[PDB]
């Protein structure tokens, strides 16, 4: 890619480990653990 | 030829089989009945390996490859040119390794030693027998054995690992690796400690059990003692081979999925499912 | 949709209609028309994958409206995007010495490894089904199934880019990611 | 019943009892915290009718033919 | 511009020459006890010849 | 477990006062203090640097499960602190994208070096040879190649992640990237010494326990004043395999086999991706690779069709296919 | 090291009242829990 | 207040203190060096109005790429 | 009840108490912090009606 | 309450205290620095009216 | 170890300190509940 | 150990140092609150 | 160990060194704040 | 000040100091040599106006 | 160990070496600043 656009923060993984999608998340489907996989929504207080 | 103290020890007795007939030496080597059977199996098994190299594609030492039979032959003897030769060499190897251990028991008995050395070597024989007898038997074909070739058996190890996608996740394999690595650390420490008291800096008195005891306690926070460090080395080294034998025998006969998905039980404990 | 369930797609009084009496579109019929074109495209252009076994609606749907293995956008580094807009999984050098040709990272090998575990599980096979793992790059040492697998990647990219992903405006929002 | 404390040292038994109860209490809370119906940190303010209930038996002919969600 | 010779091969023979030097050294150390060997037709040293038997200086306490 | 010497089965003994003229002395062998576990200045500093390294690793792992302490334990072996992204090369990366990694790696490395200083100083103070510090140096050499090989290829992204299963993912991927590490001859040597260390300690451990009832475990006495226990150990191996060590020299064989495991290991890593990028092809060149019959044959048309592409960047957009 | 029967009598009285007080708190807790969100 | 030095050996306190201060100073410098706003070796010449603000986004850069070209 | 301190060394049990309470409090704070509703570092300024609530049972 | 310093050696207690406070302070700062709202090195000059809040933007 | 006089005196502090801690925690729960109730 | 008046002397410093530390932390928290409230 | 007079002498240097170090750090923060404020 | 050398043996402090300075100098040189702006072996002959600078803020 | 007068003798060299080192470093920094200033 010629330049990098950041994804929205809710599409950014908290876990930087490269195989985690195959080695863990392919079998782990606990609800709370699933929610923790991505950063939560974050907004300037102006926009609420 | 004999060590300058040796002749005194070369008595009869201690043989398990054959009485006095084979109770003699050939140069440094003790013979005995299992000495005779060792040389029989070593010679036959070696010459069949040379024949396997002759009928194979090359004489290059690294590339020689005596493969087991196809799985379709099951527990039968294949045609010799199609893996049957590997089976005969395997019977020779078992005969040789067994004879070697029993010959060591005769030597230890003749010197008034305990049996520790034969039993320690039994741990290596167990791992071999697991790789070529027990696991192939539980899978129902001798063709599950590893080929006899210096690099071709490493191709077998590679492919068996990836049969389970990510063999590092094998739980018994993690234990076996931990024993192998801890053994190498313990060997370095024990070797260094003995040498450093017996070979101090120039112009320094020879050290003592007290100094190595003090230094070892500074390293691990406890004093293992002289008998304990040899017990620990034997425990680590033999335990490594036993856990190796476990880790391969569970792979296939018992677990057939990828090893990462074995850990699903840990994720599903009821405290945190 | 289950046998005899023509009502799943149709205004059963007017099979020719693509809308309900309310004028709202029969989205299921509009999808199924595209699914016919997709199935013909699979069977016709990707015979190097499906050969004379071929596919029908039952292959994915198996009697149900939703197939298995549905996936949606998530992370950028999600390996399933190998089946959509990405190309290139190779990381191994085709030569002894290092070069400027291959500057792949060990992280990129980890990404290929994650992708390949997914494919192995998808077929219930292990790596030796498609590789001799003494050299993953080798085709000669690999079984012929590796060649079929490669055409499967090319097929999924066409299926996803040209048929499934552009159905976005047809679906109800409950079906979307 | 007080003779039981002649037979077992109360120093051991009181420690063992407290340890047993502490572990049991922790286990039960973490089991509940990992359930959906009693994930009380997230959903404790829901009324009892609103709280999750695990899936029933099919409780029907178990054979039914679907109809699409409205567009 | 050497095709066959490469740095890894060079390193490996450097190691082999070191390693066989180490084995010679270790076999000399193995022979500080019980050598020269006894036989008919006299003493035998083996190969390599052993290093001499080693005296150890005790610590004084007077 | 039960044991084949009485020595500590029963009638173990208490020195109620100290030994060294259970209990412990408070005094000196020369200038070396004998009571507490030794630290000195280097030991104290090593613990501080190493504590912060471990603390940074743990806190990043815990942040990666969103501070959830249940998931921190449940998922612990899958958690990692991960190296920087490849595009940065050797430049300083963002804090949440490998900046904490390089910081923990730095503090861990200093902590290891300071622990070597500690051991070196303590060996001198106890009036001992430096064999143990140089043994430990061989381990530090292998460890250091996980810094120098990434440096020589030019990217911190190639470093080992801190994490139980993640560092094993790296270990597999490193072998995949560089075309099967089994064909790295220094890896093969390192295995030969690793196995030989288990062979030797099995043999030596069993040997000394087999003569322990004759005082064979008192190896320093047997080295300085050879008893029958040493003689019987030499003769067992001479009669078994035709040659033998001494009570002293078996510890040299032990020392070198352990040391050469990590020394040859380190060279093999340094050669990888700097001199050889595909070890299997290096194996073909030098004649290591056994021939197998071909499992498939490609046409010239397939040879161009099946060429892949080298892996690139992930897509940084979520394309709409609306058309 | 020991325990007298007289001392045991005294100890047992506390042990019972401690157990009973604990059981009472647990009983109130369960009824609060039940009236908040019944499990049957 | 000085009796704290009877309570602890100052020879040991000063080593631990210097170690603590060294580690704390090194942490803060590497933290700043890894930030956008304070990466002073690359960007120290920027004026205070020109320095970054915000950019707390966890993934500021692409995780996955080849190595830079290797001449 | 004070005779309990004749059975148990008050010095040992008091340390055991402080160690227990510290770890318990830390677990509870991190359980709350990692929840949606009580992620107070990010969302503490929200009013109680604005704060998250976990999903109900699916509506009829 | 100075008799607690008869019960416990202040040399040990005061080290254990300083250790606990140092580790706790490091943990709290690391948590805040890892957050969005208190990512203060990158965003500390933002006014409170436009500092991040952990909530989704309105209007779905 | 302790005399019964020490045990009697220790118990007075230990009980009062326990109840003081519980009182402080009660206000903390009062403040937390006022800010964001969990039922 | 230490004498009881020596423990009295030590306690005065511990109370003073604690109060000093709590005061500094209170000012630190109030600065932080004025900069960016967390409730 | 150490004597009271020796501990008192040491404490003078230790306090003075600590406060001198804090002053130098105060100036380094003055310089950093002037170059690029963090609030 | 000089009485510090009675408390600490200068044989040891000098050796520790020389090592600390050597490692510190190595770290700083390596950090600069790895940087874009100060990679002086490749780019040392560039003028100050030609040397790299890290990106100015769009503040987006 | 040293005597106090020997410690005073050593200290005078230690200060002088530290000053010499700081001088050389300061010239090195001012050269580096003139070649490529970091602020
Ligand atoms: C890869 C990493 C790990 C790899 C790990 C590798 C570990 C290697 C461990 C084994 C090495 C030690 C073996 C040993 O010393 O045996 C004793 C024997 C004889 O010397 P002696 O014991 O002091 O004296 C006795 C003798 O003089 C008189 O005895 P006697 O009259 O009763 O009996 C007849 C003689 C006849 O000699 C022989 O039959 C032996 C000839 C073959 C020796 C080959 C040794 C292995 C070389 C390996 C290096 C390399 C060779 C190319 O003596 C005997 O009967 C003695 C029988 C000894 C049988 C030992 C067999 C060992 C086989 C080892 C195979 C190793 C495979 C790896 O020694 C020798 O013959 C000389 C060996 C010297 C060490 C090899 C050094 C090579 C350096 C490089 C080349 C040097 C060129 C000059
Ligand atoms: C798919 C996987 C690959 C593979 C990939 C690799 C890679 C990659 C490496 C090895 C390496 C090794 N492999 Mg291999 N390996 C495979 C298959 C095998 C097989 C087998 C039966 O198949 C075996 C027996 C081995 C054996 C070995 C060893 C000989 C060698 C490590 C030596 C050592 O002691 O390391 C263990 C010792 C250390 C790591 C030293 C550590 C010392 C430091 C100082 C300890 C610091 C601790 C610190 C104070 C505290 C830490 C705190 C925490 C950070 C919190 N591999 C296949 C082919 N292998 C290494 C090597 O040398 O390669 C040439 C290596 O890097
Ligand atoms: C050693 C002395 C006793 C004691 C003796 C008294 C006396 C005497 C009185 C109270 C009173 C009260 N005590 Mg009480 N109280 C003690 C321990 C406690 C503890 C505890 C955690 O141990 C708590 C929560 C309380 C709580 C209370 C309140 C219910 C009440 C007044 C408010 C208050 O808290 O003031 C703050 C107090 C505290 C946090 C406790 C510590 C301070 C001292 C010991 C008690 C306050 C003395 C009060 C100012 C005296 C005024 C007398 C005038 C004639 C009006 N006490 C100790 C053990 N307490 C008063 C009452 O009944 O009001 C209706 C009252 O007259
Ligand atoms: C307890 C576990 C560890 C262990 C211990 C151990 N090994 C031991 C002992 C002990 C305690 C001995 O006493 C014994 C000995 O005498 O050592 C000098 C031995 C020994 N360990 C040996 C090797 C060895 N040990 C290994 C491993 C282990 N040894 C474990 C790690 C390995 C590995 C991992 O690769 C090897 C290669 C021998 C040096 C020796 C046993 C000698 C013996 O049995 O001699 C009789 C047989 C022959 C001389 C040759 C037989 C030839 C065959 C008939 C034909 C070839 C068949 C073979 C299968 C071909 C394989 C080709 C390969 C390329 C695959
Ligand atoms: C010859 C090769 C083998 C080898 C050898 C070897 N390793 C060694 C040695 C030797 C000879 C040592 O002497 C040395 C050692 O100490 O051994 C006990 C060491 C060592 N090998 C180690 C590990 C190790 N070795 C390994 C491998 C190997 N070691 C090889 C197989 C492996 C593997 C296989 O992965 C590991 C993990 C260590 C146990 C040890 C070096 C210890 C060290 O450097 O520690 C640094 C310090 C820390 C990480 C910090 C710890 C922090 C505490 C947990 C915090 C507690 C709080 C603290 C008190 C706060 C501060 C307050 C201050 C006021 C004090
Ligand atoms: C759904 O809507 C489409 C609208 O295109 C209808 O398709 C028509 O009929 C097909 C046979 C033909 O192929 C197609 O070209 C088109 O002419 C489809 O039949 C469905 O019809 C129902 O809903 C229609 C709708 O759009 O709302 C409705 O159409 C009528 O009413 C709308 C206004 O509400 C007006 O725009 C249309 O022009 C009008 N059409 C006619 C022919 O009157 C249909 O009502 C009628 C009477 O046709 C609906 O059909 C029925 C039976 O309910
Ligand atoms: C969103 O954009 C990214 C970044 O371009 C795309 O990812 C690219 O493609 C992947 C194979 C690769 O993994 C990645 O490194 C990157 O190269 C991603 O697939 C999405 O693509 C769409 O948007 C592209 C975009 O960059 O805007 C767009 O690209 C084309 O148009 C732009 C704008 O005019 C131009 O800058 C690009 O050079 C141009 N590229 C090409 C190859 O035409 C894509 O359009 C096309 C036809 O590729 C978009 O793709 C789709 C299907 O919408
Ligand atoms: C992300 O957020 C999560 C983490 C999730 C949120 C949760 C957080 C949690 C659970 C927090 C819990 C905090 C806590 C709990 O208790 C916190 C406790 C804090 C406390 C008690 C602090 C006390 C400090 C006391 C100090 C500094 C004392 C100094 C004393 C000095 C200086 C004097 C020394 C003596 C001298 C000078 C002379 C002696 C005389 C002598 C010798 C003589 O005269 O001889
Ligand atoms: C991640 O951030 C990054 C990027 C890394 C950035 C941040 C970096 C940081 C935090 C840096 C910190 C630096 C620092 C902190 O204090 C640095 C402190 C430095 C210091 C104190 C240096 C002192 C040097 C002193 C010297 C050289 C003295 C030499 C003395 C000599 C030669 C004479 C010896 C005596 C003699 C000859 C007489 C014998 C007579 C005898 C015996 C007799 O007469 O008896
Ligand atoms: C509150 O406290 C908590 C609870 C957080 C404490 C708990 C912590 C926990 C649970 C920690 C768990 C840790 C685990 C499980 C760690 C696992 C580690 C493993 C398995 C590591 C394996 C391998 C790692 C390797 C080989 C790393 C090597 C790194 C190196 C060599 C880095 C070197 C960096 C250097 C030399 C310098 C960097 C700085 C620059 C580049 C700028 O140069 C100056
Ligand atoms: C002292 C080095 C401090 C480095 C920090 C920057 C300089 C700041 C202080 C400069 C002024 C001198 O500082 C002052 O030195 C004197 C001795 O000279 C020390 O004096 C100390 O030792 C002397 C004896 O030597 C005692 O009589 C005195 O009671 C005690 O306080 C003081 O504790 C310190 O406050
Ligand atoms: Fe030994």
């Amino acid at each position: 890619g010629s330049s990098y656009q950041q994804a929205p923060i809710t599409n950014q993984r908290r876990m930087r480990g490269i195989m985690i999608q195959s080695t863990l998340w392919d079998m782990d489907r606990k609800r709370s653990a699933t929610r923790q996989r991505y950063y939560p929504a974050s907004t300037p207080a102006n926009q609420l | 030829a004999m060590l300058s103290f040796e002749k005194k020890y070369r008595v009869r007795g201690g043989t398990l089989i054959g009485g006095d007939l084979f109770d003699f030496w050939f140069g440094p080597f003790y013979v005995g009945f299992f000495g005779v059977t060792t040389i029989f199996f070593v010679t036959l098994g070696t010459l069949l390996c040379v024949w396997g190299a002759a009928m194979g594609p090359t004489w290059n030492l690294w590339q020689i490859n005596i493969a087991p039979p196809d799985l379709k032959y099951g527990l039968g003897l294949a045609p010799l040119r199609e893996g049957g030769l590997w089976q005969i060499i395997t019977l020779c190897a078992l005969g040789a390794f067994g004879s070697w251990a029993l010959r060591q028991a005769e030597i230890a008995r003749k010197l008034g030693m305990g049996m520790h050395i034969p039993w320690a070597y039994g741990g290596a024989i167990l791992a071999y027998t697991t790789l070529v007898v027990i696991r192939p038997f539980l899978l129902g074909a001798w063709g599950h054995g590893f080929p006899y070739g210096i690099f071709s058996h490493l191709d077998w190890v590679s492919n068996v690992g990836y049969q389970y996608l990510h063999f590092h996740y094998n739980p018994a394999h993690m234990i076996a690796v931990t024993f192998f690595f801890t053994n190498c650390l313990a060997l370095a420490m024990h070797g260094s400690l003995i040498l450093s008291v017996t070979n101090p800096p120039k112009g320094t008195p020879t050290g003592t059990s007290e100094q190595e005891n003090v230094f070892f306690r500074d390293l691990l926070g406890y004093s293992i003692g002289a008998i304990g460090i040899h017990r620990l080395g034997l425990f680590l080294a033999v335990g490594a081979a036993v856990w190796s034998a476990i880790c391969i025998v569970i792979s296939g006969p018992f677990w057939t999925q990828g090893w990462p998905e074995w850990w699903n039980w840990w994720l599903n404990l009821p405290i945190w499912k | 949709a289950g046998t005899g369930n023509c009502a799943y797609c149709h205004n059963v009084a007017a099979f020719q209609d693509d809308t309900l009496p309310n004028g709202k579109p029969l989205y299921t019929k509009i999808v199924a028309r595209r699914m016919l074109q997709m199935t013909r495209n699979i069977n016709g252009n990707y015979s190097q994958h499906v050969k004379n076994t071929g596919v029908t609606c039952y292959t994915c749907h198996m009697g149900k409206p939703l197939p298995n293995g549905l996936w949606f956008y998530s992370s950028q580094t999600d390996y399933l995007r190998h089946y959509l807009d990405r190309d290139g999984a190779r990381v191994i050098t085709q030569g002894v010495a290092p070069s400027n040709a291959n500057r792949s990272s060990t992280k990129q090998a980890e990404w290929t490894y994650a992708l390949m575990i997914s494919q192995s599980r998808s077929l219930g096979v292990n790596c030796t089904y498609c590789h001799n793992t003494r050299q993953f790059a080798s085709w000669r040492e690999a079984p012929p199934a590796r060649v079929t697998a490669y055409h499967g990647i090319l097929m999924l990219r066409d299926v996803n880019q040209n048929y499934l992903a552009p159905l976005q405006p047809v679906y109800p929002a409950v079906r979307l990611g | 019943m007080h003779r039981i404390w002649l037979m077992y040292d109360p120093r051991r038994v009181m420690v063992a009892l407290v340890g047993f109860l502490a572990v049991l209490a922790l286990v039960i809370h973490f089991v509940l915290l990992s359930s959906q119906r009693y994930s009380w940190i997230e959903n404790g303010t829901l009324g009892a009718d609103q709280a999750p209930v695990g899936a029933s038996a099919p409780a029907a002919a178990a054979e039914m033919s679907p109809l699409p969600p409205g567009r | 511009m050497m095709e066959y010779i490469d740095g890894a091969q060079i390193a490996l023979y450097a190691f082999w020459l070191f390693f066989f030097g180490l084995i010679i050294y270790l076999r000399r150390e193995d022979k500080r006890e019980g050598y020269p060997l006894e036989s008919p037709q006299g003493p035998r040293d083996g190969w390599p010849k052993g290093a001499p038997k080693k005296t150890y200086v005790h610590r004084d306490h007077g | 477990m039960l044991e084949y010497q009485n020595l500590f089965t029963r009638v173990q003994v208490r020195t109620v006062p100290e030994p060294g003229i259970f209990s412990y002395l408070a005094g000196k062998f020369g200038d070396a203090q004998i009571g507490p576990i030794y630290l000195g200045w280097a030991g104290v500093l090593s613990l501080i640097f190493g504590f912060i390294a471990i603390e940074i690793i743990g806190l990043n792992m815990w942040a990666s499960v969103g501070w959830d302490p249940v998931e921190f334990i449940r998922q612990l072996p899958w958690l990692a602190l991960e190296p920087p992204p490849p595009q940065y090369g050797l430049r300083v990366p963002p804090l949440n994208q490998g900046g904490w990694y390089l910081m923990a790696g730095f503090f861990l490395t200093v902590s290891i070096i300071l622990w070597w200083i500690r051991i070196y100083r303590r060996a001198r103070a106890l009036q001992m040879g430096s064999h143990l510090p140089w043994a430990f140096a061989s381990a530090i050499f292998l460890y250091s190649t996980f810094f120098f090989q990434p440096l020589l290829v030019g990217s911190w992204s190639e470093m080992v992640p801190f994490g139980i299963f993640p560092h094993l993912d790296w270990t597999s991927a490193f072998s995949i990237r560089y075309g099967n590490l089994y064909y790295n001859p220094f890896h093969a040597l390192s295995i030969a010494f690793l196995y030989g260390s288990a062979v030797l300690f099995a043999m030596h451990g069993a040997t000394i326990l087999a003569v322990a009832r004759m005082g064979g475990e008192r190896e320093i006495e047997q080295i300085t004043d050879r008893g029958t226990a040493a003689e019987r150990s030499m003769l067992f191996w001479r009669w078994c395999m035709g040659f033998n060590a001494t009570m002293e020299s078996i510890h040299r064989w032990a020392w070198w086999f352990a040391v050469l495991t990590t020394f040859t290991g380190g060279i093999g890593i340094l050669l990888t991706g700097t001199v050889v990028d595909n070890w299997y092809l290096w194996g073909v060149k030098h004649g290591l690779v056994a021939p197998y019959p071909a499992q498939n044959q490609l046409t010239p048309e397939q040879q161009d069709l099946l060429r892949g592409r080298y892996q690139g960047t992930a897509p940084d957009s979520f394309p709409s296919y609306v058309v | 090291g020991g325990m007298t029967e007289e001392e045991a009598r005294r100890f047992h009285g506390y042990m019972v009242t401690g157990t009973l007080g604990y059981v009472v708190v647990a009983s109130v807790a369960h009824f609060l829990a039940w009236s908040w969100r019944p499990w049957f």
